[PDB]
């Protein structure tokens, strides 16, 4: 269920390359990438929240 | 490399890029590029699309 | 630090873990907030 | 702006040094003798390797 | 190869194609693919976005 997200909020963070070759503060940013599965799927963590108004 | 992005509510785009090294592992004694129609079956692991605790 | 057996345990359900990797902290760059570090890569992946 | 490489593992012996290298992308390695005869050497490293000098 | 194109005022597209060889040079003693967070600085040259005479 989505009940665990009731009191949370997103945030801003530092990104090393914002498209032009310069750094900037972005509403979307990357956390660790995991590649443990043998069939080649990936799990990615970002700073925004999907599915909740 | 890996890139993510989305579109704002004022029609403005945002992106961020991080370096990475992607190379899926090899299963069996042959290297192949797609899933065949006639073949053999071997074990592997994957991710399950479940939202349970 | 970089061969088979960097991490060891007695059974999959145990809580006691032994580790002999290298971990050194480094100075942060000017004007940013982050925690950089240097560490040897995993040895189990290389064996595969 | 350019990146920097990670540290190696070094062991000692009589009149020799052994090093183990952990590269992420192609890197250059060189060494010279101090004194009157430099004896310059150079090589490229692309994967895990062990050398003795 | 290199290609350019645009769209006409009657919903018609146009293209032209020429051969070329693109390979950026290397700066420093390492080959890298993107911009890191922790590193060093070395000199280089760019184009300036100015319309002055």
């Amino acid at each position: 269920n989505f009940n665990v997200y009731k009191a949370t909020r997103p945030y801003l963070a530092h990104c090393p390359d914002c498209g032009e070759g310069h750094s900037c503060h972005s509403p979307i940013a990357l956390e660790r990438i995991r590649n443990e599965a043998t069939d080649g799927t990936l799990k990615i963590q970002v700073s925004l929240q999907i599915g909740i108004k | 490399t890996l890139t993510v992005g989305f579109t704002d509510s004022r029609k403005i785009s945002h992106t961020c890029t991080h370096p990475f090294h992607h190379e899926p592992p090899v299963i069996g004694r042959e290297r192949f590029h797609s899933r065949p129609q006639h073949g053999k079956e071997l074990p592997c692991s994957t991710y399950v699309q479940s939202t349970a605790a | 630090p970089g061969q088979f057996g960097d991490i060891q345990s007695r059974t999959p359900e145990s809580k006691d873990v032994y580790a002999n990797t290298q971990l050194v902290l480094q100075r942060p760059a000017a004007g940013t907030v982050h925690v950089p570090y240097s560490q040897a890569p995993s040895g189990f992946k290389y064996w595969l | 702006r350019v990146p920097k490489a990670r540290n190696p593992t070094v062991t000692y012996g009589k009149n020799q040094v052994t090093m183990l290298l952990y590269p992420d992308h192609p890197t250059l390695l060189s060494y010279r003798n101090m004194g009157q005869e430099p004896n310059y050497h150079e090589e490229w490293v692309t994967h895990k390797k062990e050398v003795t000098l």
